[PDB]
RNA sequence: AAGCUCGUAUCAGUUUUAUGA
RNA sequence: CACGGACCAAGGAGUCUAACGUCUAUGCGAGUGUUUGGGUGUAAAACCCAUACGCGUAAUGAAAGUGAACGUAGGUUGGGGCCUCGCAAGAGGUGCACAAUCGACCGAUCCUGAGGAUGGAUUUGAGUAAGAGCAUAGCUGUUGGGACCCGAAAG
């Protein structure tokens, strides 16, 4: 058993009911593993695109000969034209055909592990209910009264938008909704006109368990995603595969998330599925150096920086103070004159 | 009422001084072994 | 139930949940039985010293924990001439609760939350010992306990104890034994039968015979 | 000469952050044997049977021997009898696991493992059949 | 954990770096002490941390307990810190008592 | 380039002595 | 020597795919692979999964067959480590992977012939020593595709 989550209703107050944690919330917060099944699956929702089959083959040209005292490149017949006597064929050539034409059966689609898949969505979901990570994904959560934020089931059920903004203005997302809103930019590509003109800022994901008429509140609501427990996406939850989404759960779907994932007390609900184990046991390290144990066992440190030994080279024979480190006999030797020594 | 020292900080002034005391101790037998490792070695050019 | 009141994340309710505790820990005729009940509210009790990372309620609560041991049965009836009449054995099993949960919880303590647990880990074998009866003077218990402490963390042989933890009571027991305010009973210097041992934790093992033995008292 | 780790698993490159300190300022050349299997690639950390752990613990006076594989203990259902033993690896499948829960010993992790074994007192270090 | 947070928002994007041209990091989160996004200098690795802000004319000194990682708004817990700064000094470093130097 | 054993007494575009056509 | 270059702009050449590999990373592991399909969806995404199938998990042979413990799945020698003693230097014990030698079991040999029993003759083995695989991705190799781009006498 881990703490317990308190639950806000839609008017931010704390009710005294608070559920236990799901523990997939101790899921390892692998960011190696939502990079590279992000990539694949963010390549998953993608058209095929080619060029021509015919176009650049949709001229009539012959290659002029040997001993012609202009370049061999296939030339267009014809007369009176001015595209007589002209390159075609060849990707140079003006109206020629582009360097192996790009074609429709490109692997477009990428396979991913089953496993691999949802050991990321796991991994997603912790980092959900990190605030710290959640904070350096973005999102304005330094006013939200606790992570993960849960709320009361009550929130499925508001029909029109205006109320439904204000279950998030007392939550406390009124900020988060105003990054949105704030960001509106028009794309700065040709992305202008292949009809992807706007872009603005993620929002916040919510988590109904079951709709009453939450999931048509909020669509307008700009950035706003919801989803159902029983999907969530990794897409929406890392979004660019960067961890950490800002979550509002409903209390149902937290009561839930239990069933979906599974602990060590439940069973799965997914297939012969089980949470996976850390190779580690603390995801810290300086609690494991800095302590008891290990600075018991051990021979002690140095300065940080050592003071450096010997940086000039002074040398003895000029300068006599070296000369009085090196052989301190040198006192004596001129203290008796003894290089002028009589016989 | 008042505040006291944190128990890993109250551990490190304990094994400080049980090397601090333990090398001026070893640094100062040193300063004498080498005075008479001087003495050994002006004997010895001589 | 109480460990979800003491397991909250509002501390009004953790204050409250506590004082009722003690109201209840001193009904004691309900709380007679089961080492695992008692276990939990050990573990119960562990939340709300890590919901006090400020500097001086922490240094409140870790000993009004402690503090439990002596409320949770006290020698004003007093025990005299007698073996274990459901006060000293409701203290017995208390103690296990805390030297249970503080073993498991060993790991997962963070770095910063850590001064807490050694400063709780001081207050409660020192309010320990304080209840081996109003002294520590009591033969029939003291074996008893020192069954109740040498079976469960300073045995070492067991590496599923987290060998820093002895090293821990090591150094605190004598700063704290004197925090009595001359002779008593010392049998606790188990130490010298482990010093002693071999196939143990070659650092407590260096640890003891550098720390304790070099101490004249 | 290997000098840090290939993978980009971050878990593991926390427990060489640990290792390569533990290495250099304890001086038992245990650790020293540890840090530099981290690194090692994966065709070169090849899995550890649990029947290769039941075998490693018929060697005598091992009674009490914490067993360490830097790589993976794997699940065998060949072999019924199984001592009480702490073992410590990397990864730990289900299967193998439960196999060591069963029997009584613990399964524990190379950092629990270095909590325990500063210096690495009383252990053995297997390794998995190359060829 | 936070050693976790790190490494994720050290390498792997803490969406409030700025890249110098020297090459060095600067964490804008608006609570840091040293400008620079640096371990045991951000405030979202390090776990306890301090920092002295303004806000109107009055300096607070924010400090951000460990314990209270769960609730994201009561997060920071400041205080007026005079205004003599000699006094202030000294304030500071009643507060400070048992941190990191 | 990776892996394994070593980290050495592992050798050298070198001289010498010793022993043959 | 010879070939190219009057100048300037824009264009302009190791690409994609299929088979088959190496290596590294990740997931799981004696298993492993959701995505032909069905269910579901805020809809070419995401999330779920029945039955199968694929590759691996237990070998020796040519038509017929048999089956891996004399065993801490060995006897020694080393052998990373670890343990005892020593301030150290060392010595002593235990020995992983692996290497070397002696072997054995299983199948197959050279015979003995009670259809081939039984005992000897000796070796042999991508043999067992007591599983490492499967899939995805990346860097890359080989081969086929117009295949780095441009250029031929053709039918």
């Amino acid at each position: 058993s881990r703490p317990q989550v308190t639950v806000h209703s839609l008017t931010g107050e704390a009710t005294a009911n608070a559920l236990p944690l799901p523990a997939v919330f101790s899921a390892p917060i692998r960011p190696d593993i939502v990079h590279t099944v992000f990539t694949s699956v963010n390549k998953n929702k993608r058209q095929a695109y080619a060029v021509s089959e015919k176009a650049g083959h949709q001229t009539s040209a012959e290659s002029w000969g040997t001993g012609r005292a202009v370049a061999r490149i296939p030339r267009v017949g014809g007369g009176g034209t001015g595209r007589s006597g002209q390159g075609a064929f060849g990707n140079m050539c003006r109206g020629g055909r582009m360097f192996a034409p790009t074609k429709t059966w490109r692997k477009w689609n990428v396979k991913v592990n089953h496993n691999e898949k949802r050991y990321a969505t796991a991994s997603a979901i912790a980092a959900t209910a990190v605030a710290s990570l959640v904070l350096a994904r973005g999102h304005r959560v330094e006013k939200i009264p606790e992570i993960p934020l849960v709320v009361s089931t009550d929130l499925e059920s508001i029909q029109k938008t205006k109320e439904a903004v204000a279950a998030l203005k007392a939550v406390g997302a009124h900020s988060d909704l105003l990054k949105v809103l704030k960001s509106k930019k028009l794309r700065a590509g040709k992305g202008k006109y292949r009809n992807r003109r706007w872009t603005q800022r993620r929002g916040p994901l919510v988590v109904y368990a079951e709709d009453n008429g939450i999931v048509k509140a909020l669509r307008n609501v700009p950035g706003v995603e919801t989803a159902n427990v029983a999907s969530l996406n990794l897409l929406q939850l890392a979004p660019g595969a960067h961890l950490g989404r800002f979550v509002i759960w409903t209390e149902a779907a937290f009561t839930k998330l239990d069933q979906v994932w599974g602990s060590e007390t439940v069973a799965s609900s997914k297939v012969g599925y089980t949470l996976p184990s850390h190779i580690i046991s603390t995801s810290d390290v300086t609690r494991i150096i800095n302590s008891s144990e290990i600075q018991s066992a051990i021979r002690p440190a140095g300065q940080a920086t050592q003071k450096r030994t010997h940086v000039l080279k002074k040398n003895p024979l000029k300068n006599k103070q070296v000369l009085l480190r090196l052989n301190p006999y040198a006192k004596v030797f001129a203290a008796e004159k003894l290089g002028s020594k009589k016989a | 009422e008042k505040i006291l020292t944190p128990e890993s900080q109250l551990k490190k002034s304990k094994a400080q001084q049980k090397t601090a005391e333990q090398v001026a101790a070893e640094r100062a037998a040193r300063k004498a072994a080498n005075k008479e490792k001087r003495a050994i070695i002006l004997e010895r050019n001589a | 139930n109480f460990v979800k009141q003491l397991s909250s994340n509002n501390r009004k309710t953790r204050v409250n949940a506590l004082e009722a505790l003690k109201k209840y820990l001193t009904a004691k005729q309900f709380k007679e039985n089961k080492q695992i009940e008692f276990n939990k509210l050990w573990k119960g009790l562990y939340y709300a010293m890590w919901f006090s990372d400020r500097p001086r309620p922490q240094q409140r609560l870790a000993n009004e924990l402690g503090e439990l041991h002596g409320l949770y049965f006290d020698p004003k009836d007093n025990s005299t001439a007698d073996e274990l009449t459901t006060n000293d054995k409701a203290f017995i099993k208390f103690s296990r609760g805390f030297w249970k949960v503080m073993c498991f919880e060993w790991f997962n303590i963070d770095r910063y939350r850590l001064d807490k647990y050694l400063l709780l880990i001081r207050r409660v074998l020192f309010s320990q010992l304080k209840y081996l009866q109003s002294r520590n003077w009591d033969k029939k218990l003291v074996d008893e306990y020192i069954k109740k402490v040498l079976r469960w963390l300073p045995l070492s042989g067991s590496p599923k104890v987290y060998t820093g933890i002895p090293i821990h009571i090591v150094d605190i027991l004598l700063d704290e034994w004197e925090r009595l305010l001359k002779k008593t009973p010392l049998d606790v210097i188990i130490f010298q039968d482990i010093v002693a041992d071999y196939n143990n934790s070659k650092v407590l093992r260096e640890k003891i015979k550098e720390d304790l033995f070099s101490d004249t008292r | 000469h290997r000098t840090a780790p290939k993978s980009d698993n971050v878990y593991l490159k926390l427990l060489v952050k640990l290792y390569t300190f533990l290495a250099r300022r304890t001086d038992a050349p245990f650790n020293k044997v540890v840090l530099k299997a981290l690194f090692l690639s994966k065709i070169n950390r090849p899995p550890v049977s649990v029947s290769r752990i039941a075998r490693a613990l018929k060697q005598e006076g091992a009674a009490n021997k914490t067993v360490v594989v830097v790589g993976t203990v794997t699940d065998d259902a060949r072999i019924f009898e199984f001592p009480k033993t702490t073992v410590a690896a990397l990864r730990f499948t289900a299967g193998a696991r439960a196999k060591i829960v069963k029997a009584g010993g613990e399964c524990i992790t190379l950092d629990q493992l270095a909590v325990r074994a500063p210096k690495g007192q009383n252990t053995l270090i297997l390794r998995g059949p190359r060829n | 954990s936070d050693e976790i947070v790190w490494q994720v928002i050290n390498q792997s994007f803490c969406s409030h770096r700025i890249k110098a041209p020297n090459g060095q990091n600067f964490c804008r989160n608006e609570y840091n002490v040293t400008g620079l996004c640096t371990r045991q200098s951000c405030p979202l690795a390090n776990s306890k941390y301090a920092t002295v802000k303004c806000d109107n004319g009055k300096l607070y000194l924010y400090m951000k307990t460990p314990e209270r990682a769960h609730t994201p708004a009561k997060l920071w817990e400041r205080i007026k810190l005079s205004k003599n700064y000699t006094k202030a000094l000294q304030q500071i470093d009643e507060h400070l008592l048992h941190w990191s130097k």
